[PDB]
RNA sequence: AAACUCAGUUGACACAAAAUAGACUACGAAAGUGGCUUUAACAUAUCUGAACACACAAUAGCUAAGACCCAAACUGGGAUUAGAUACCCCACUAUGCUUAGCCCUAAACCUCAACAGUUAAUCAACAAAACUGCUCGCCAGAACACUACGAGCCACAGCUUAAAACUCAAA
């Protein structure tokens, strides 16, 4: 099915990011993902300290990998992404887009609960 | 521009100086507020100590320690020895929720240190490390 | 040779009007408390409005005002009520006189 | 708006296990209950320490 | 591991740090840590804690139940109009 | 029998729902910024649906979303991000 | 009081537990399930049906091997008391966790069986209004008795099933 893998990688020059996104995306593929997208969403501070592969880490670059594999590679690319020293995080989750906007017409108003309580006279 | 209660953003172009000091310059006072003793300790910047006080280092015991007067007494003795360091304008950072919660700012007050933000850091497991169980009395 | 009482509901100007929420109606001060102005505007409950601080002497018994009415009828059922409680006065804001 | 009431409790035709158990019954009494009941020792302190150092 | 002096500070206005700390301490019980230290200090075994949660949330029920009928009513606290009848 | 009886009908002048105003949008992990204005600035505490006003169904993707992106390094746990306090403010909340 | 010389800031740091959301009332047959991701996955019918079998069954507990932050029967000490084999304070162990097996008990209670249906002419009291059809399970005064004997069980101070004698006019 598809997939998206938020990836954090650790912030360094072009040429490291490059080699460590073709290592990556070269990992999916040869596990069998079939890679639709790449959107780097730049280099930001980390919303708090990450320490990975014993290396602490402030800052790094986010990227969405969008791809289709098969349900038994998932785990697989997980044990790899964890053994790869150069990303400072990754996880696989099922796109949201396969997700559907199934219609909420609104807030419908929940009437207070009736019949609760015999009608016993006290 | 109308006073903002939030603290200014880590390495930005904030005016608020204090003594021409930017905020995360200013020293640091840490407030351990237990149940029946309260502690304090002053910081530098660079987290360099530069006084401590207790309710016991003051002298009261037991009981006695564990009180509003204890703690401003406290307070006061912590802001006279960070005032020979130098210690003019600080940051509150108050853990526990202790009877010298506040007296114990109250009192490093008096003793003429001047505050510039409180930040409450009072650890709050968001579950973990299971505490004893309940007292019947 | 009689209009049908379904005929009379149907033409009545209450029934012309629609939900009474926000609508603009003429009521008119059948009784004056010191300061409470108790505004008959043809519905079944008079409501309740305070003299405005404004020309407040102007507001005399059956001084024609302008309303805009938010409830016909003031109720609302509480917990464990059996059935819903009434003020037996609707809700309206006075707007001013009317001329 | 007020906590939904409806499957709260437990009753006849309600599926799922209760989700209150109210010791008492949930409703409006005809009542409310009655208004339920150390200044300047900052002043005494600071008088107190003056005698101290005086 | 975060950053420090952002979360749960209050910048003192002119020096009043009683106001700021009335104003700090109003923000955490709303947010209601000051609660859930205060339980936290002792373990509420999980039966406890689930009766407890329920009689909050009766209690909040009736409560909002009845101020809506205060307010409700409130209306009605004026001057009667028909004195002498 | 006679015109003037009243005909079934649905009430026309029902007023529409109150949708949520997240009601018809997607809620994702990645917007940090829309995930923040749903959380306390001071505690970083996800605000409860009587103060956001949201639907329970969105109520309960913002929080899920909120866990996501907390535990996957996209948002911060214990405070709101400083960058998006002055973003606009759509939980019925006052602390001052 | 005993107890530790250890305590505070900062940094690194789990095989333990899972704030806020939750004022939500959802999932599961029940026990139970509220950190995140993924995989597998939530029986059938348009009925009921098991000490007469199969599969589950909180917590506690047993065997073996690991983990051990914290909590904690027991144990020790401190205090209390007329005494305190407790309530309060401190330390610590089994144990709570993981793996693989056992054990099969709970106020396992929502003390309200499953399916279908009704609100019509009501209903001892209280409780969570009163009923109709159908099926299964269970009960026939109290105590003896979550007992004795027999039987079965990885159970060996156990569990399930479960009497009778004597006694009473009550319960
Ligand atoms: S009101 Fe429609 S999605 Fe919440
Ligand atoms: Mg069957
Ligand atoms: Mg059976
Ligand atoms: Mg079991
Ligand atoms: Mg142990
Ligand atoms: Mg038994
Ligand atoms: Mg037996
Ligand atoms: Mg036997």
């Amino acid at each position: 099915p598809r997939y998206e893998l938020a990836l954090i990688l650790k912030a360094m020059q072009r040429p490291e990011t490059a080699a460590t996104l073709k290592r990556t995306i070269e990992a999916l593929m040869d596990r069998g993902a079939i890679v639709r997208d790449l959107e780097n969403l730049g280099e930001r501070a980390l919303p708090y300290r990450i320490s990975a592969h014993s290396q602490q880490h402030n800052r790094g670059g986010y990227f969405l990998v969008d791809f289709y594999a098969p349900t038994a590679a998932v785990e697989s690319m997980v044990e790899h992404l964890s053994r790869d020293i150069d990303v400072i995080r990754g996880n696989i989750v099922k796109h949201p887009l396969t997700q559907e906007l199934k219609e909420c017409e609104g807030i419908v108003p929940v009437p207070l609960a009736e019949k609760l309580y015999s009608t016993k006279k006290r | 521009t109308k006073f903002s209660i939030y603290p200014p953003i880590p390495g930005e172009e904030s005016s608020l100086r204090w003594a021409g000091k930017k905020f995360e310059e200013i020293p640091i006072a840490h407030i351990k507020a237990s149940h029946n003793n309260t502690q304090i300790q002053v910081v530098s910047a660079s987290n360099e100590p530069l006084a401590f006080a207790s309710c016991g280092t003051e002298g009261f015991r037991n009981a006695k320690k564990g009180t509003g007067i204890a703690a401003q007494t406290a307070g006061i003795a912590a802001a006279a020895r960070a005032k020979q360091k130098g210690v003019i304008h600080i940051r509150v950072v108050v853990k526990g929720l202790g009877p010298g919660r506040l007296s114990a700012m109250h009192g490093l007050i008096m003793g003429g240190l001047e505050v510039i933000s409180i930040t409450d850091n009072t650890p709050i497991p968001h579950n973990g490390c299971r505490p004893r169980k309940a007292r019947k009395l | 040779n009689v209009e049908s009482f379904a005929s009379m509901l149907r033409h009545s100007p209450l029934t012309q009007m629609g939900p009474a929420k926000d609508k603009l109606v003429i009521g008119r001060i059948f009784h004056i408390v010191e300061n409470d102005l108790y505004i008959d505007f043809g519905g079944k409950f008079h409501c309740v409005c305070r003299r405005p601080e404004v020309d407040g002497e102007k507001y005399q018994k059956g001084t024609r005002v302008r309303l805009r009415l938010l409830d016909l009828e003031l109720t609302s059922r509480f917990l464990g009520a059996t059935t819903d409680t009434t003020v037996l006065e609707a809700n309206a804001v006075l707007l001013g006189i009317q001329e | 708006a007020t906590p939904s009431l409806r499957g709260r409790l437990a009753r006849f035709g309600n599926p799922r296990k209760p989700v209150l158990k109210p010791n008492k019954p949930l409703i409006l009494a005809n009542r409310v209950g009655e208004r339920r009941r150390a200044t300047c020792i900052t002043e005494m302190s600071v008088m107190m320490a003056c005698w101290k150092q005086n | 591991k975060h950053l420090k002096f952002i979360a749960r500070t209050v910048m003192v206005q002119e020096g009043n740090v009683e106001s700021a700390y009335r104003t700090l301490n109003r923000i955490l019980t709303m947010d209601g840590l000051i609660e859930d230290i205060k339980h936290r200090r002792y373990y509420e075994k999980p039966c406890r804690r689930r009766q407890r949660e329920s009689y909050e949330r009766c209690r909040r029920i009736y409560n909002m139940e009845m101020a809506r009928k205060i307010n409700f009513l409130m209306r009605k606290n004026r001057a009667d109009p028909w004195q002498g009848c | 029998s006679n015109e003037d009886l009243p005909i079934s009908m649905e009430n026309p002048y029902k007023e529409p729902l109150k949708k949520c105003i997240l009601c018809g949008k997607h809620v994702d992990y990645k917007n940090v910024q829309l995930l923040s204005q749903f959380v306390s600035p001071f505690t970083g505490c996800i605000y409860g649906r009587h103060i956001t006003g949201l639907c329970g169904k969105k109520q309960k993707e913002i929080t899920k979303a909120i866990k996501r992106a907390q535990i996957m390094g996209f948002m911060p746990v214990t405070y709101k991000d400083p960058a998006y306090l002055k973003d606009p403010k759509v939980c019925n909340i006052r602390y001052r």
